[PDB]
């Protein structure tokens, strides 16, 4: 008798079980070592999709650029950037004619935005490019970094409010022969110090460091075999960056096709919505097909050429002042440079010798020197490396810089619902790089030459949709956004719960997150009553753990548990204590939406109520705990 | 750190983890009792705030509820409502924008306003329903 | 009103950054603004080369083969074990305890005071090397845990601290030298990747799903109280938790993934405490068996050495010697990797078992230990499927079917699911028997996941849904197959779980195919 | 020999190497082995005459 | 003297052995030359190191 776990799917729809096909249990994949080699797949990557277009030498830079924009059309089946200008606009005319006035409503709402937009709100995001000291620093770090250097520079508008004036700037500063910043100058004194020093670069280099990204290796991320490259750019480009998202977020917004916009429980809805649409509009006696749809390479074939093309046709009846500003961020994205990792590992093993060869000098060390692969990678990159240690990037885009813009030029694809005439009507949904699609024919054959149109079609627009990760059958059964639909039901089983452990801010408040979770999950991702209860016991073990907290009959020795100890025989009434000071945990499914120290209010002791509640006590992000979510707390003397 | 549970794991078992103020009230709590370093001459150690619940000067307790009277509110309704029987048949839920408690897009079979909204989450279900009245 | 002039460098930018076949931005504006497409796709479809198309194919159950035939080939090595911590292989030393917590060299010390016999073995008899474990230094390095634990001091640092140093093979480090050295040197080449081995299945990994699945008489899963139930949905709630604790809370997987978050907690408490020094640290548990009675089971003791770095991806040497009665002679392929030693024997039921000490050099990062602790949402993960399957029950008729389901009652007999098979014939078996499967089967893919597991689960998907379409006469399409499988074996090199999982999936592809035939 | 050129061409008067890292490897003086105490010589199977 | 020096190339590494351990070391490690010393001085050694 051997046990075989996948027998369970004999007796059970692998929809149903499909949760324990995801290992979302075990550590996830995580880099280890240099992400050098993996930006310059990358790059090597996104170029080859792209030699056929035309090579020249920008002038502002002197980078090697490629555009395969508008080149010849492909031949074969491997990926292709060669988008066709006037098949993109050609989509567009036909998505802004299905919604009149969406493009001349979404761009007034974005400038009005605009206006009233302020620099602070830069200071809200990840990780920027800081051009400074050419390093990763928070967005509030750097921001107030090149507000600092440009009044050096006379460039001043940061402190005139608007964004509009900070973002005049940034264009000027892109003009002063020479850029003065504050550097952390490193000086040995044996001890090291970093002090800051006025720098000095010319306008070339500020141009590079302004268009440059820094590239990490996208770490924890989930069901891959092998890493990838995550890009940060710097505030050069982030205001513009913001406007332009803003834009395109607006005209997703009315879209029924998209699905990037929509969070929460309303994705179920949109797969239903889709699913029973298209099933009603079916013909009678035809066949409706569904295409479990997955873009490969969908990052490395967009052009930001195509997205300044897409920002031109939304924003057609505007004022030239805001077309410029809307037209910015995809024009330091076709000049863009890629900042490549941290270097190589060169060792000897006969000398138990070890090196980090920076990126400057890749080229610096005979190509006979590297293994076969970065061999192969370093010869081909040799074209677009600069002597910096940066790559020249033009083609292609980085992975969430133009989220709601990629998904605008995919529900574009999917609004064209016919070539030729022929007898099928496709439609579908689409979320950044993942899309599925609907095709209604008489027959099988006819749905397939849909599905065919469609893949040539897109292939027009710079999306390509992968074969090995593609497959379509009848409607009524497929996936999207990674959830799982079949005859009605939805088994969304793809979101990992978050570790329910306390958020690491403080005693009373970790409570009041925590139990906020749990409930959210239950009306949220449909999460069980039973499961809810358990997810409640972990989170009270870890918080007991973390706090040193137990149970005043617990036998846990500790420092502040004799004290709690100590407070269990002192008081009379246990019931009141909070689990914080070693009273029982009384949160059930009913009552995950109280605080614990109203909820033990009435039981409270008078002594130890006003204890804890102390008006003048010694110890004493509120709304938000750092994404920002609020929970329901109250002040007390474990809010320290 | 980039997890703030672990930083605050490794925070907890450290010796004076906790800021303090100063004032008279900062000054009552002993230097270390039984041991234990509840203080240094600020900073302050979690056993400090464990000695406060337990040993200290019992503040009153007047505006407390009429500072947090929406809490307390929510409480009362808990309290004072009343449980039905659950039934197990498939439910069919309208999305609806509705508000949380006395705004978002959630199923809801039945009474739509707020007070059924915030314990949505012990009433509504896939394959169960449950009947209940706020009090 | 705004004048958002534009520089000269901005400008120069955007007219180079235009697509091909315009001189200037102005030119590419103006002919956005004014000409209009009406056909240009058509015109480009016809254009377009025939090659490029979808190439689609009618999916049959003869089109669907076996994945990773590579796996029945004999001529490969058998793929070994290679999990952080024994799990059924693993023993014990229990010792009775009245329930108080107490640090965990107390504990080691205790347990190992009540088997004073292999606490006292001196004299090492090795029964196999790996391929070049030093035996004397691992020896020595565990007679240093030992002494080490078994001290009056209260300090699990280790008493040496200069053996330790070559015994771990810490002291075998390359030494960083400045870039232009490097440069200069011409025998300094980067070194190629290490190619992960092409193995077979193993039987040893089916033995651990058989065992691991199982129910024993000691229970290690406690959970902490909630508040009182006052609605029917608690009571219910609470009905589904006590039916599902108390079948997998006497499975052996349960205990074993207890043991692997207590480990990896006091792996990361003392990797922020200590950097750059050698710990004992203890492999224990806490149990407690039917009648109630607590025992604190020591497993063995790993050497977490120095550390001297802080992130996510940076190793700490560990190395661990965990007791086990399995001969290591009787698998041989399943132990490449671990020097075993016979440190004695002992009498668990007045019969004699020998005693062997497993040790292996480990390493591990940060960000492993701390998801080693968050090893128990495999609770949450197994039980959610249940809480679906019970659900789903409860729909079809009001009444709930918790009872039912697990027990059976009037009107239904107990639910039961395809487990396993022997001699080519499927079995069934109950609720119980299918949650701890699921159970274990998710603890797997913890202890053994890592990039070759994401890979095939979320690669494999594809082929389990186009499966699930063909069951269903949807008339399932794929573009291309071999490409699809080439994605789903490429990931198939030598992780014990997904090698398994492949002969499981082939295994259960035929079944699937003899139904579809009737 | 560059650096030895540049040194004695140097307008001051001291005769050391300015690098005192480059010499470090061009001479071999790195290139020595470590030396350990005698137990784990005598546990160790490869350390030979 | 001070006994004899052994040293592994593969982890540059060295140590020299006390005269009194001279025998604790298997003689199959020593040079051919020391181990037939080594082999004929056995039956004069003296447990403290010396002949």
């Amino acid at each position: 008798m051997n046990i075989n776990p996948y027998f369970l799917f004999i007796d059970v729809p692998i929809q149903a079980a499909i949760s324990t096909t995801f290992p979302y249990t075990g550590v996830p994949p995580y880099s280890h070592g240099t992400g050098t080699g993996y930006t310059i797949d990358t790059v090597i990557r996104t170029h080859e999709y792209s030699n056929k277009g035309k090579q020249y030498i920008s002038d502002v830079t002197g980078c090697t650029m490629v555009d395969p924009t508008n080149g010849p059309l492909p031949e074969d089946n491997e990926p292709s950037a060669y988008a066709q200008l006037d098949c993109v606009l050609e989509a567009l005319d036909r998505m802004d004619e299905e919604h009149p006035g969406l493009f001349q409503a979404a761009s007034q709402n974005a400038m009005e935005t605009l206006m009233v937009t302020t620099v602070d709100k830069l200071t809200q995001g990840r990780q920027t490019f800081d051009w400074t000291v050419c390093r990763n620093q928070p967005a509030a770090t750097a921001l107030n970094t090149t507000i600092t250097s440009f009044r050096l520079n006379d460039l001043n508008g940061a402190d005139k409010g608007g964004l509009i004036p900070f973002c005049q700037d940034i264009i000027d500063s892109l003009d002063r022969p020479e850029m003065t910043f504050f550097s952390v100058k490193n000086i040995k004194k044996i001890k090291r110090i970093p002090m800051k020093v006025k720098d000095k670069i010319t306008k070339v280099e500020y141009i590079k460091r302004a268009l440059s990204l820094n590239t990490m290796t996208k770490d924890a991320e989930r069901g891959k075999l092998k890493r990838r490259a995550i890009a940060t750019a710097g505030i050069q480009i982030r205001g513009f960056v913001l406007v332009v998202e803003n834009l395109a977020k607006n005209i997703c917004e009315n879209l029924e096709q998209s699905g990037l916009p929509v969070g929460g429980n309303e994705k179920k809805a949109k797969l239903s919505n889709a699913v029973a649409k298209m099933l009603s509009n079916c013909p009678p006696g035809g066949i409706s097909m569904t295409v479990t749809g997955d873009n490969t390479k969908w990052n490395e074939c967009l052009n930001p050429r195509i997205f300044l093309a897409m920002t031109e046709r939304i924003t057609r009846d505007s004022p030239i002042w805001f077309r410029d500003f809307c037209s910015i961020a995809p024009v330091l994205f076709s000049n863009k440079i890629a900042r490549l990792g941290k270097g190589f590992m060169i060792t000897s093993k006969t000398k138990r010798l070890k090196a980090q060869i920076p990126c400057p000098d890749l080229f610096s060390i005979p190509l006979e020197r590297y293994n076969e692969e970065t061999r192969a990678k370093l010869k081909k990159l040799k074209p677009f490396f600069n002597e910096e240690g940066t790559a020249s990037l033009s083609p292609g885009m980085m992975m969430g810089m133009f989220n709601m813009l990629s998904t605008v030029l995919g529900v574009a694809a999917l609004g064209i619902k016919n070539i030729g005439n022929k007898e099928y009507l496709w439609d579908g949904l689409q979320s950044s790089d993942d899309f599925a699609l609907f095709v209604n024919a008489k027959d099988e054959e006819t749905c397939m030459e849909g599905i065919n149109d469609f893949y040539r079609t897109c292939k027009l627009l710079g999306i390509n949709m992968s074969k090995k990760k593609s497959y379509c059958n009848e409607t009524g059964m497929f996936e999207f956004t990674s959830m799982f639909y079949r005859d009605g039901f939805v088994s969304n089983f793809a979101m990992e719960l978050p570790s329910f452990g306390v958020a690491g801010v403080n005693e009373s408040a970790d409570m009041a997150i925590g139990m906020t979770i749990i409930k959210n999950n239950m009306i949220n991702n449909g999460m069980g009553p039973a499961t809810a209860q358990t997810a409640i016991q972990l989170f009270i073990a870890d918080y007991r753990y973390t706090y040193k907290c137990h149970r005043g009959d617990s036998k846990v020795e500790g420092k502040r548990m004799k004290i709690i100890k100590e407070l269990w025989e002192n008081t009379k009434g246990r019931d009141g204590l909070l689990v914080a000071d070693g009273g029982p945990n009384i949160y059930n499914l009913r009552n995950l939406h109280i605080p614990e120290i109203v909820l033990k209010y009435n039981l409270m002791d008078p002594e130890y109520k006003g204890r804890l509640l102390h008006p003048q006590n010694p110890f004493v992000g509120i709304k938000e705990a750092d994404k920002k979510m609020d929970y329901d707390a109250v002040s007390g003397t474990h809010s320290w | 750190e980039k997890n703030p549970s672990l930083r605050m794991k490794w925070a907890m078992c450290s010796n004076f983890p906790l800021a303090l103020t100063k004032g008279d009230m900062a000054n009552r709590i002993p230097l270390e009792y039984k041991g234990i370093q509840l203080k240094t001459n600020q900073m302050c150690s979690i056993a400090a705030v464990t000695w406060w619940n337990t040993y200290g000067p019992i503040g009153d307790t007047e505006g407390f509820e009429r500072v947090y009277e929406s809490f307390f509110l929510r409480k009362m309704r808990l309290d004072n409502a009343t449980w039905g029987r659950i039934t197990f048949g498939p439910v069919e839920r309208v999305r609806k924008r509705v508000l949380l408690n006395p705004r978002r897009f959630l199923p809801v079979a039945g009474a739509t306003s707020a007070e059924f909204i915030e314990m949505l989450h012990c009433l509504q279900g896939e394959n169960w329903r449950q009947i209940y009245h706020p009090g | 009103g705004i004048d958002f002039k534009l520089g000269q460098t901005i400008s120069r930018l955007r007219d180079i950054s235009v697509p091909a076949g315009f001189s200037n931005f102005e030119g590419m504006r103006s002919y956005i603004d004014n000409i209009d497409p009406k056909g240009a796709i058509e015109r480009n479809l016809a254009r377009m080369s025939p090659l490029v198309s979808v190439t689609p194919k009618k999916l049959t159950w003869e089109d669907l083969r076996p994945i990773g035939p590579h796996i029945y080939n004999h001529e490969l090595p058998e793929v070994p074990y290679n999990a952080f911590l024994l799990m059924s292989d693993e023993l014990g030393l229990a010792n009775m305890t009245e329930g108080k917590s107490k640090k965990p060299k107390t504990l080691a010390k205790e347990c190992l005071e009540k088997y004073s016999t292999l606490r006292d073995q001196t004299d090492p008899i090795l029964i196999m090397k790996s391929e070049k474990a030093n035996e004397n230094f691992l020896w020595k390095l565990w007679r240093d845990c030992v002494n080490t634990i078994s001290n009056e001091e209260m300090s699990n640092e280790l008493q040496k601290t200069n053996y330790a140093k070559w015994a771990t093979g810490d002291g075998l480090t390359y030494q960083k030298i400045m870039k232009e050295v490097a440069i200069d040197d011409e025998t300094m080449c980067q070194e190629e990747p290490k190619i992960p081995n092409k193995c077979r299945v193993a039987a040893w990994v089916q033995t651990e799903m058989n065992l691991l699945s199982t129910l024993t008489s000691k229970r290690a899963l406690d959970l902490p109280e909630i508040g009182p139930d006052v609605a029917p949905v608690e009571h219910v709630g609470s009905e589904r938790r006590k039916y599902f604790v108390n079948e997998i809370n006497y499975c052996k997987a349960s205990t074993v993934m207890m043991k692997y978050v207590l480990f990896h907690t006091s792996l990361l408490n003392e990797s922020n405490a200590s950097m750059g020094k050698y710990k004992v640290i203890p492999i224990t548990n806490r149990v407690v068996n039917e009648k109630g009675e607590s025992f604190d089971m020591l497993y063995g003791l790993a050497v977490k050495g120095q550390s001297h770095l802080r992130g996510d991806t940076d190793v700490v040497t560990v190395v661990t010697f965990e007791f086990s009665s399995t001969d290591p002679r009787v698998d041989s392929g399943k132990w490449p990797k671990y020097t075993v030693f016979r440190i004695g024997s002992l009498f668990v039921s007045g019969r004699e078992k020998s005693v062997y000490l497993y040790c292996r050099v480990n390493g591990t990062n940060k960000i492993q230990m701390k998801w080693g602790m968050e090893a128990r949402r495999c609770l949450l993960q197994s039980m959610q499927q249940m809480e679906a399957i019970v659900e789903q029950e409860s729909s079809i008729q009001g009444y709930d079917m918790t009872k039912a389901c697990f027990k059976g009652d009037r009107v239904n007999s107990p639910k039961t699911f395809s487990i396993g098979t022997q001699e080519g014939k499927l079995v069934k078996g109950s609720f119980g028997k299918a949650l701890r499967v699921i159970f274990t089967k998710c603890l797997m893919h913890y202890v053994f996941g890592n990039a070759q597991l994401e890979g095939f689960s979320a690669e494999s998907r594809r082929l389990l849904l186009l499966i699930q379409a063909l069951k269903d006469r949807k008339g399932p399409w794929v573009f291309d197959l071999e490409g699809m499988y080439s994605g789903i074996e490429e990931c198939i090199s030598n992780n014990p779980w997904v090698i398994q999982s492949a002969y499981w999936f082939n295994e259960w592809l035929g079944f699937e195919k003899e139904g579809s035939k009737v």
